[PDB]
């Protein structure tokens, strides 16, 4: 098996435009997910609130839809809670939040573009293992 | 008539109806007294107290 | 509890001062060897 | 001479059948109680509550024990650190739920057995031997301190220092797997080659000597009885010991310097031990084990298992089992 | 009289559908815009005599209501249960991932 | 310790070990079926 | 009986403990 | 279920001198709640082996 | 049968206590000069 | 007026404010206004459990016991709302609080009870006509007393109710009828009762105390045993508020 | 407990056995000429 | 099928599932079998039988 353009193709947006990442484009997604994101997301879970994962079903049934390089990018500007009701910069790291999560400071709109793109990659190598914590180890 | 009463007017608690192996308590015999049935009256047909 | 942790604190302190008078009382001169 | 001077000379002297010595002062006392108490808490001891969940664990033969599965059973949760004498309960029967004996008994012990410690300096002084025989009992009392003291001290409770009784040592070994992946920790790994090469340097060196003893008894005798106690001459023939071990392996591997031996002898287990209680003393601050899972990945990105992988599993196992009722979030942080 | 009330429940519709009266709240994560704030007010206003009582809770905007309708069809209502809706089990049932 | 001089030897011969094992081995036998009971 | 047959046999190793150590045979220099 | 009843030998020897109670907290007359000090059934067992 | 089940080991030490006792007497009695 | 550091480790934390001996006055119910308890405390101080004695007849007896797990056993920082009803009574309907203590207690004997000292749900309400609650009025009410373990607890064998085995799995060809009590967990919900006698008032302040004796069952270990009655008095403290 | 009911002789006989063995070789080797 | 093959086919016959300290016959542990009840197929609510 090998990481294939096919692997690296991802929805860029809810209308199913593709978007093909290259390879330090993952492997920069990758390094930068554990830099600002694994204290709390290792492996898809969410440490400090486990009911949400960053399963790629679960992204597709948040508001506004997850599931794709621009829904991400906007979560790591402005996060919200799974429904899309309240913004929650305060307590989860964004752009809009830097101030205060400094880690997300000097990241550029093609980093997060990265970010977003490890985490919709990883399940199409890991499958069920990512989201799915200890049971899957 | 307390229960405590009544129960020394009981054979199981006669010292003289042991056996020389007949080992342990008394419990292990007649068992673990619980309560007091009551007093039995025995009568017959014609409905005279009977002893 | 009063009365038992008074016991202890005594019986502690009559032990550890018999330790630290007795470790005073010319120890390096009970060797069989150089006694100064 | 003084009351005070012939006490010392008394407690200091060569010529009492066990040695009493100013470290003995303290030994006594202390190693009596932590014996008594242990004792009468092994048969007697009401079950106790070790996890502060108010779910209390029975350790004595009395209450359903054999001398396998019973213990003194280690200090609540709720304790901690704190300290738990007697008179700190209102009365006995909470001191018994809470898991006083616990504390009474370690404390005792290790201050008991840390003065034992200098008795053996102490005595080795006033009958003019050098002086480290006291250096090698450091080693297993060190171990003793880490599962008593030092590893509780890390995690924040005596609920977590070793139990009293053989099946609770199997219980903490396990749990201390899960938590810690001991078994992957080079100085866990220093303490095995110390102790089986501390047993087969023992076997080495019985079976060298007892080969070589020189002929000095009948074939209907014991040959115990050609070394009589306090003999001047050697018992054995080095020479010839040496000559089988060096060509047994190559001259070059065996000793025929009987010092170097015995120092050898007295190191390698020691060392390994040290390091043994250095694993568990310092696992107590959670720098864990080796953690190589998931460290082998393919072309894609699939995780590879190794046997890394397959300890993990068990060692998940142990902790998703352990205090099945203690946990309410979702890390096991102390 | 030796029954265990949690697995008699998996044999009615809670387990099937979310129950409004008894399912822990991280159920409502299974669609599409119930966490966590409609969660929330239905497990606080819970009991519901019927499905269809959880569009009347009190302060819901006329867009909830309309999430309500549309996910009516994956919700039941059954008698509370004590042993699912004691210890405060509703908000964290000591299950994680 | 200067020896005691109060020490004797003890002795059970032959035929006292055959009497004895065959009083002990008889009280057994006679005894065994009330402790069995 | 399983708790008295415990103590038992430890109160014995006790016992043993005790005449080994002051009951010894003594060690002679000779 | 008195102690007669229950092969006690040396529970009534306690007893008839004034050692009547224990330190778990009962006494051979039914009492809750006493303090018998040292002197209990078990205090008095102790001092025996002692 | 329904037998007290302490008479195996009241039968077993009733004679073992005693004969060893005498065997123990006897031997010593053998080996003496 | 202490912080925490003055207080922690003495026992004070486990205690129910109190009141001084002047505080015998009245405190005005209006009517017209809303009202709520913002604060009530419940500190026991004995615990009685009643025995179980060998023929019915002969009335058993709540018999004094000893506290093991400390002192962690009072209830605090309960609140809600304290209606004023058509005939002048008063009726305290608890909304929250930590109103639930699991407490042990042990017989004479050594005999363990676990309980949860509990006002959960408690509708308590006072006599017709409060137009001012004095040392004379009281609250009488009813609560409800869940199991003493929830749901997901598990036995030592690993058995449990929302969780865990549903046999004894270390004996797999046993009958298991006979195992069926320890094996099936069952969730318990009872009511108790507390009366709260009013015996200190501070009319300025809305602060009243006083003592109070509830009744309710002990653990049932999730159907294993049957539970015991306890009886527990103590103090209490309420502070009441304009809601 | 429910303990089997050959533990008591087993461990009985496991002590006595042996025990008495070596005390009868330890009496008679005292009783030797010294 | 015979009794005795469906019991061959049981695992409290199979000589890999003892204790060294659990003795005695193998009646001791899960009985002394008296009758087979018969083969029990599991079906789910659709009729598909399962294993
Ligand atoms: C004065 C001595 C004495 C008395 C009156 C008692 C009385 C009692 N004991 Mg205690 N006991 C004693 C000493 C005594 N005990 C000793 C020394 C011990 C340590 C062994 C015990 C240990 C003990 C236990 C562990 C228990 C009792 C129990 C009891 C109760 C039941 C007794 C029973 O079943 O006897 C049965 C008596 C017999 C079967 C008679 C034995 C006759 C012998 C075997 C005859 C031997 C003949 C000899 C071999 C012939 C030689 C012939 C040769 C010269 C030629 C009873 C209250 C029981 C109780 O209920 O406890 C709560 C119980 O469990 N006792
Ligand atoms: C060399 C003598 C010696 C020493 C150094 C100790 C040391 C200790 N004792 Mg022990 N003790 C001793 C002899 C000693 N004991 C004797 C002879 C008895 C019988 C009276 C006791 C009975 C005893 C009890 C009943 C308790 C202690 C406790 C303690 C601890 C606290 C002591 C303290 O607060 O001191 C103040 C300076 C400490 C480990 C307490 C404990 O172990 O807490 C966990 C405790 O509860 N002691
Ligand atoms: C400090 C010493 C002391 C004390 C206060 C006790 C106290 C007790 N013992 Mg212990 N005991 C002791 C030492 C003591 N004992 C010793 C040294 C032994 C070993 C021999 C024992 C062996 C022992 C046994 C075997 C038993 C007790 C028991 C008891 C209890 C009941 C006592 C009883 O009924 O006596 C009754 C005593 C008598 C009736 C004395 C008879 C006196 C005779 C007739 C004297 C005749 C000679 C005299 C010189 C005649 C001339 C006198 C002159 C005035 C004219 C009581 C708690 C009983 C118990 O409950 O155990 C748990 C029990 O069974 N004890
Ligand atoms: C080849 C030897 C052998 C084998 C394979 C069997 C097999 C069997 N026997 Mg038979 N038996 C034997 C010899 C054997 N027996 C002998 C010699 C006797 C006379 C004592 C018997 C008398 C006997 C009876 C009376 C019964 C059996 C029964 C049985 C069955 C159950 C066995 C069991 O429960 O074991 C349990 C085994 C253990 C618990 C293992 C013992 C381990 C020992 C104690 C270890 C000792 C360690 C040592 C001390 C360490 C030293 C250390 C030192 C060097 C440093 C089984 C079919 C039972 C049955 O069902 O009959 C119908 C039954 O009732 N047997
Ligand atoms: C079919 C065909 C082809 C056949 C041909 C066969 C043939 C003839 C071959 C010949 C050619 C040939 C030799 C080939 C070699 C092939 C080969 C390399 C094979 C592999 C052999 C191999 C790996 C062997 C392992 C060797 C090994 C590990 C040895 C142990 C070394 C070791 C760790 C020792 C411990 C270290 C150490 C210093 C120990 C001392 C401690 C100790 C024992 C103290 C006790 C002690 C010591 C004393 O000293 C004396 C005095 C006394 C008192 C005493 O207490
Ligand atoms: C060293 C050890 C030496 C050998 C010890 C054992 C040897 C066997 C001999 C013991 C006798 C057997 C006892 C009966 C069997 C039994 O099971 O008892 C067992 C009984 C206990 O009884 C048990 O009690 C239990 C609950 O506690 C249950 O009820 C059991 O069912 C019941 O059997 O043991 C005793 O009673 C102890 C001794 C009794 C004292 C008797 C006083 C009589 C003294 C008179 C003798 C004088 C004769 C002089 C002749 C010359
Ligand atoms: C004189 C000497 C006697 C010394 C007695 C000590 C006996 C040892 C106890 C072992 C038995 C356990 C107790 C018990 O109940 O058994 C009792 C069992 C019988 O088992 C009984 O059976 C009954 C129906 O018949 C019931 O089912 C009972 O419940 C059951 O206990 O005894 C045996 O099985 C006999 C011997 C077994 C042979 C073992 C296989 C060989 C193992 C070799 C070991 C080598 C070790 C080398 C180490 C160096
Ligand atoms: C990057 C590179 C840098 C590397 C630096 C690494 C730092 C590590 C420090 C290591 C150096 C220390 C060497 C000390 C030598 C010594 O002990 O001398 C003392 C004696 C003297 O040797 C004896 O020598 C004697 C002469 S004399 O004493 O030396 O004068 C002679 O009489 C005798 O025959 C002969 O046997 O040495 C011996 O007795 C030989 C025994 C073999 C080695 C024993 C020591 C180590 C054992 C412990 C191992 C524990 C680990 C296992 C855990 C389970
Ligand atoms: C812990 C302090 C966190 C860090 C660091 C990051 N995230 Fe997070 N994340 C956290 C929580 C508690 C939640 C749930 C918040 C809520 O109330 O809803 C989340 C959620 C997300 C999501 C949504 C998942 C979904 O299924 O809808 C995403 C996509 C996500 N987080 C991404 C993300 C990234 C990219 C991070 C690094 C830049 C990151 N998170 C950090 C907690 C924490
Ligand atoms: C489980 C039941 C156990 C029951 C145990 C019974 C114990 C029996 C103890 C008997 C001990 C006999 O004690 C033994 O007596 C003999 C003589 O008889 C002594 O022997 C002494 O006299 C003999 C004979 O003149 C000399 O040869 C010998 O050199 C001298 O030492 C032993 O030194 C002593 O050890
Ligand atoms: C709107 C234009 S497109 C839109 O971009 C969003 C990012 O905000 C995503 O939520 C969505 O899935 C994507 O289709
Ligand atoms: C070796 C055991 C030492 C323990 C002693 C505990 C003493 S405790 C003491 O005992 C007295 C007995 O008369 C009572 O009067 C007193 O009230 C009680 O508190
Ligand atoms: C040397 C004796 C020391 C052992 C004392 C044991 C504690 S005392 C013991 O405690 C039990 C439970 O509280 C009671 O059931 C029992 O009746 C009582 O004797
Ligand atoms: O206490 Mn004994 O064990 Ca050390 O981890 Mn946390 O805490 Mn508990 O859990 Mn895992
Ligand atoms: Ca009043
Ligand atoms: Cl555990
Ligand atoms: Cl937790």
């Amino acid at each position: 098996a090998e990481l294939t353009p096919e692997v690296l193709t991802v929805p860029l947006n809810s209308e199913g435009k593709t978007i093909t990442l290259t390879e330090k484009q993952y492997l920069e997604g990758k390094r930068l997910f554990q830099y600002a994101c694994a204290s709390c997301h290792v492996g898809g879970i969410t440490k400090t609130n486990p009911s949400l994962d960053l399963r790629t079903e679960t992204l597709a049934l948040a508001t506004p839809p997850r599931d794709n390089i621009e829904g991400l990018v906007d979560y790591m500007k402005n996060p919200t809670t799974y429904d899309g009701e309240q913004e929650i910069a305060e307590v989860h790291p964004s752009l809009r939040s830097a101030d205060i999560f400094p880690k997300m400071r000097n990241l550029t709109e093609k980093d997060l573009v990265a970010i977003a793109g490890h985490i919709l990659v990883e399940p199409k190598i890991l499958g069920d293992k990512w989201g799915g914590g200890k049971v899957y180890y | 008539i307390p229960e405590k009463l009544a129960f020394y007017d009981y054979i199981g608690n006669n010292p003289a109806k042991g056996g020389l192996f007949r080992t342990g308590p008394m419990n292990k015999g007649d068992g673990i007294a619980q309560a007091w049935k009551g007093h039995a009256v025995f009568r017959n047909k014609e409905g005279e107290e009977l002893f | 509890m009063e009365t038992l942790k008074i016991t202890v604190y005594i019986v502690v302190t009559f032990f550890v001062l018999l330790f630290v008078f007795g470790f005073l009382s010319g120890d390096p001169a009970r060797n069989p060897k150089r006694k100064d | 001479a003084n009351l005070w001077e012939r006490f010392c000379n008394w407690v200091t002297s060569t010529d009492n059948r066990l040695y009493v010595g100013w470290f003995g002062v303290i030994m006594i006392p202390t190693l009596l109680a932590a014996t008594i108490c242990f004792v009468i808490a092994f048969i007697a001891a009401p079950p106790v509550d070790i996890d502060g969940i108010r779910e209390p664990v029975s350790g004595s033969l009395l209450y359903g024990n054999n001398i396998i599965t019973g213990a003194v059973v280690p200090s609540s949760n709720a304790i901690g650190l704190h300290f738990y004498p007697i008179w700190e309960a209102a009365s006995l029967d909470e001191w018994l739920y809470n898991g006083g004996p616990y504390q009474l008994i370690i404390f005792h012990f290790l201050l008991g057995a840390s003065c034992y410690m200098g008795r053996q300096w102490e005595l080795s002084y006033r009958l003019g031997m050098r002086p480290w025989i006291c250096v090698a009992y450091s080693a297993p009392l060190a171990s003793a301190f880490a599962v008593f003291l030092i590893y509780p001290i890390g995690q924040g409770s005596f609920s977590d220092g070793m139990p009293l009784g053989i099946s609770g040592t199997f219980n903490f070994m396990i749990v201390f797997q899960a938590e810690h992946n001991i078994l992957m920790h080079p100085f866990h790994q220093l303490g095995v080659a110390g102790v089986f090469g501390g047993a087969l340097f023992c076997a080495m060196h019985g079976s060298l000597v007892t080969s070589s003893l020189i002929r000095e008894t009948t074939e209907t005798e014991s040959a115990n009885y050609g070394y009589k106690f306090g003999q001047e001459e050697e018992t054995y023939n080095i020479v010839a010991a040496h000559g089988y071990f060096g060509r047994l392996i190559f001259q070059y591997a065996s000793f025929n310097n009987s010092r170097s031996l015995h120092f050898f002898l007295a190191a390698w287990p020691v060392v390994g031990v040290w390091f043994a209680a250095l694993g568990i003393s310092t696992m107590a601050f959670n720098l864990n084990g080796f953690n190589f899972n998931h460290s082998v990945i393919d072309a894609k990105g699939n995780v590879i298992n190794t046997w890394a992988d397959i300890i993990n599993r068990a060692n998940l196992g142990m902790e998703v089992m352990h205090e099945r009722n203690a946990h309410n979030f979702p890390l096991d942080l102390a | 009289e030796l029954v265990n009330v949690v697995d008699e429940k998996l044999g009615t519709a809670y387990g099937e559908k979310i129950d409004l009266n008894n399912t822990n709240i991280a159920a409502f994560i299974q669609y599409r815009g119930l966490y966590p704030t409609l969660a929330k007010l239905i497990v606080k206003n819970a009991p519901y005599e019927s499905v269809e009582d959880v569009l009347n809770i009190p302060g819901l905007t006329e867009r909830q209501k309309q999430i309500l309708r549309e996910n009516l069809e994956h919700f039941t209502v059954t008698e509370v249960e004590t042993a699912l809706v004691e210890g405060g089990d509703r908000y964290n049932n000591g299950l994680y991932k | 310790m200067e020896p005691n001089p109060n020490r004797q030897p003890v002795e059970l011969n032959r035929t006292s070990l055959y009497l004895g094992l065959l009083l002990i081995l008889v009280l057994a036998l006679l005894f065994s079926s009330y402790f069995f009971n | 009986m399983e708790t008295i047959t415990y103590v038992f046999i430890f109160a014995c190793i006790i016992a043993l403990f005790f005449f080994a150590i002051f009951f010894r045979e003594p060690p002679r220099i000779t | 279920n008195p102690m007669w009843r229950q092969g006690m030998f040396v529970l009534p020897f306690m007893a008839r001198l004034g050692v009547t109670g224990s330190w778990s907290g009962w006494s051979i007359t039914g009492e809750t709640g006493i303090d018998p000090g040292f002197w209990s059934f078990e205090g008095v067992a102790l001092a025996h082996i002692v | 049968m329904e037998v007290n089940q302490l008479g195996l080991i009241a039968t077993a030490l009733f004679v073992l206590v005693p004969s060893v006792f005498l065997i123990i007497l006897y031997v010593q009695t053998e080996s003496q000069q | 007026t202490l912080t925490y550091d003055d207080i922690v480790g003495t026992g004070l934390a486990n205690k129910c404010p109190t009141l001084d001996d002047t505080a015998r006055g009245a405190y005005p119910i209006d009517s017209s206004q809303t009202y709520r308890i913002a604060r009530l405390c419940l500190q026991p101080t004995t615990f009685l459990v009643k025995e179980e004695p060998k023929n019915k007849r002969q009335e058993a007896e709540f018999v004094p016991t000893k506290l093991v797990t400390r002192e962690t056993t009072s209830l605090d920082q309960i609140q809600g709302e304290l209606k004023v009803n058509s005939d002048g009574s008063l009726t305290f309907v608890e909304e929250d609080g930590i109103d639930f203590q699991p407490v042990t207690v042990q017989m004479a004997g050594g005999e363990r009870i676990p309980l949860l000292f509990t006002v959960k749900n408690l509708v308590a309400s006072t006599q017709p006509n409060v137009t001012s609650i004095t040392t004379s009025t009281d609250f009488k009410g009813e609560f409800n007393v869940p199991s003493y373990r929830t749901a997901n607890f598990l036995d030592p064998k690993g058995r449990g109710l929302a969780s865990g085995y549903d046999s004894a799995i270390a004996l797999p060809q046993a009958k298991e009828e006979e195992l069926a009590r320890a094996n099936v967990k069952r969730f318990s919900l009872t009511k108790g009762q507390i009366s709260l006698n009013v015996a200190k008032v501070d009319g300025r302040t809305g602060e009243i105390a006083g003592t109070f004796e509830s009744e309710q069952l002990s653990d049932d270990d999730m159907g294993a045993h049957e539970p015991h009655e306890v009886k527990i008095q103590g103090v209490f403290y309420a502070s009441i508020e304009p809601a």
